[PDB]
C-alpha cells in the first residue's frame, strides 16, 4: 505495498510482501 | 492560462462544509454546499507549501481545460483558507460531487470483489471516452486506476487526479518521466527507471485502463501478493496477463487482449479500442445503470 514509495512514484497501491 | 495560488480568495461566505467522506495522505474530501444556492460540492482540502506546488498547479490547469467533458469529474474554482501566523493555510479545491465513490470500493464491498461483465463493459466505456478526450487534446493520465474512477449516485463514471498528468504540445510527441502507481504501470514507462533513452506516449494509458479491468473482474491488480519491488521486476518479463477465470466471455478476454499488448507500437490507438465489440456494442445501458445504481446502494 500500500505505503512503499519507489523514487519518484506514486504510494504501491495494492501491496507489500 | 496558468492559475496564480497568490490571487485565490478565503472561501468565507461561499461554500460551507458538511460531513467528511475522505482522507489519505493527500489531505481531506469534504461534501460541501454552496451557502447561497445549495448546491453541493466535493471539496479536497489540503494545506499550501512550495514541496507540492508544481503537482497543485498541473492538477488545477488540467481540469480548467478538460474537465467540462461528461466523463471528468468538473471543477467549479478553487480557495485558500487563511489561518494565522502559526498555523498553515489550506487549498480548497471545489469539485462536482461524486457520491458514490471509488470503483476501487465499489468492488471491496461486493461479494466476491468480483463485478458482473455487463458492469465491467459500462465503465470501462466510459473511462475510454474521457481518455478519448484526454489523448485528442495531447494529455496523458499517467495515473489511471480504479481508485482514480468515481461514480456519482445515479451510476455515472467521471475520471480523478491530474496531478501527475502530462500536456505534451505535439501530436507525435512522447514522454519519459518515471511515474506512476506501480501495479497498474506499463512496461515502456517502467523501463524508464533503468533506460534513459526510453519514451512512451498515449498508449500507456490503455495498458492501466486493461490492469482496471482485470481489477473490476478479479478484485485486485494482477501481481497483487508481490512486493511492489518484484511487482516492478516482473511486468515487464512475464508474458501479458490474463483473466483467470474460463466463465468470462470471449468479448471480454479478447478485449482484455487488445489492451495488455506489451510492445506499445502493437498496442491499439484509443479510437481503434473504441471499436472493439466489448465496447461498441452495449443495447442495454440504461438497464445496466440502474443496476448499477441500485447495487451501489445496496452495499452500504
Amino acid at each position: 505495498s500500500w505505503g512503499f514509495i519507489y523514487k519518484t512514484l506514486k504510494s504501491s497501491g495494492s501491496c507489500s510482501c | 492560462d496558468e492559475i496564480d495560488l497568490s490571487a485565490l480568495r478565503d472561501p468565507a461566505g461561499i461554500f460551507e462544509l458538511v460531513e467528511l467522506v475522505g482522507n489519505g495522505t493527500y489531505g481531506q474530501v469534504y461534501k460541501g454546499r454552496h451557502v447561497k444556492t445549495g448546491q453541493l460540492a466535493a471539496i479536497k482540502v489540503m494545506d499550501v507549501t512550495g514541496d507540492e506546488e508544481e503537482e497543485i498547479k498541473q492538477e488545477i490547469n488540467m481540469l480548467k481545460k478538460y474537465s467540462h467533458h461528461r466523463n471528468i469529474a468538473t471543477y467549479y474554482g478553487a480557495f485558500i483558507k487563511k489561518n494565522p501566523p502559526g498555523m498553515d493555510d489550506q487549498l480548497w479545491l471545489v469539485m462536482e460531487f461524486c457520491g458514490a465513490g471509488s470503483v476501487t470500493d465499489l468492488i471491496k464491498n461486493t461479494k466476491g470483489n468480483t463485478l458482473k461483465e455487463e458492469w465491467i463493459a459500462y465503465i470501462c466505456r466510459e473511462i475510454l471516452r474521457g481518455l478519448s478526450h484526454l489523448h485528442q487534446h495531447k494529455v496523458i493520465h499517467r495515473d489511471i486506476k480504479g481508485q482514480n474512477v468515481l461514480l456519482t449516485e445515479n451510476a455515472e463514471v467521471k475520471l480523478v487526479d491530474f496531478g501527475v498528468s502530462a500536456q505534451l504540445d505535439r501530436t507525435v510527441g512522447r514522454r519519459n518521466t518515471f511515474i506512476g502507481t506501480p501495479y497498474w504501470m506499463a512496461p515502456e514507462v517502467i523501463a524508464c527507471d533503468e533506460n534513459p533513452d526510453a519514451t512512451y506516449d498515449f498508449k500507456s494509458d490503455l495498458w492501466s485502463l486493461g490492469i482496471t479491468a482485470i481489477e473490476m473482474a478479479e478484485g485486485a491488480p494482477p501481481l497483487c501478493d508481490m512486493h511492489p519491488m518484484r511487482a516492478l521486476f516482473l511486468i515487464p518479463r512475464n508474458p501479458a496477463p490474463r483473466l483467470k477465470s474460463k466463465k468470462w466471455s470471449k468479448k471480454f478476454q479478447s478485449f482484455i487482449e487488445s489492451c495488455l499488448v506489451k510492445n506499445h507500437s502493437q498496442r491499439p490507438a484509443t479510437e481503434q479500442l473504441m471499436k472493439h465489440p466489448f465496447i461498441r456494442d452495449q443495447p442495454n445501458e440504461r438497464q445496466v445503470r440502474i443496476q448499477l445504481k441500485d447495487h451501489i446502494d445496496r452495499t452500504k
